[PDB]
């Protein structure tokens, strides 16, 4: 699957960035996983993570830092407690989780600088 | 977006056979896995199939595998549920859905 997330994003002097990741094609499922990947110089990590259904279209309610809400294909994600050494890419990872067949697609990134 | 429409639902035999139909319009589901749902009285909708796209083959679940066919029809802008020796257990409202809530409106299949 083909993921969508902006090039680049302005952080809040409070720390709060906020960013759409959306997918396509729409393909049927029930579990939609969005992990939320910082690059640090050739490793990936992880800073947060949650699935979606149909019932439940607000995650990351057990992350302090993290919030989701999904609709469609679109997550709209906002990270807070950024600091000015946050400033990176962070990768929108999309996976249809249940049913088969499953599908997996990674964003370019967005580029999260820090004011 | 895409709207989504069943049909071909009816009550069949045991051992008989019904085709369904989901009928996308607003754009094309060509590339788009659409799954195959069906609803007993009193339960949740249930994953049946899934048909094929550009890069994956269909999925069926085992308790269809084998009695079931999903076939696409680009150019109606349509999938098929092929329902081969059918059984009492099949009866259900049948829906079609794309995508994490966009069902179509089900169509009932009763097998006597």
């Amino acid at each position: 699957i083909q993921v969508t997330q902006p090039s680049v994003v302005l952080a809040s002097s409070h720390g709060v960035a906020s960013f759409p990741c959306e997918y396509s094609p729409s393909h049927n499922t029930d579990e939609v996983r969005v992990t939320v990947l910082r690059q640090t110089n050739d490793q990936m990590t992880e800073v947060c993570a949650t699935t979606f259904t149909e019932k439940n279209t607000v995650g990351f309610l057990d992350y302090p830092f993290c919030s989701g809400t999904f609709n469609e294909s679109r997550v709209n994600l906002t990270i807070q407690g950024l600091r000015a050494v946050d400033t990176g890419l962070y990768l929108c990872k999309v996976e249809l989780m249940y049913p088969p067949p499953y599908f997996v697609g990674m964003g370019n990134g967005t580029q999260i600088y820090v004011i | 977006q895409v709207q989504l429409v069943e049909s071909g639902g009816g009550l069949a035999q045991p051992g008989g056979s019904l085709r369904l139909s989901c009928a996308a319009s607003g754009s094309t589901i060509s590339s788009v896995a659409v799954g195959w749902y069906r609803q007993t009285p009193g339960n949740q909708r249930e994953w049946v199939a899934t048909s094929s796209t550009s890069s994956t083959t269909a999925t069926y679940a085992d308790s269809v595998k084998g009695r079931f066919t999903i076939s696409r029809d680009n150019a109606k802008n349509t999938i098929y549920l092929q329902m081969n020796s059918l059984k009492p257990e099949d009866t259900a409202v049948y829906y079609c859905k794309t995508g994490l809530t966009n069902w179509g409106r089900g169509t009932q299949v009763t097998v006597s």
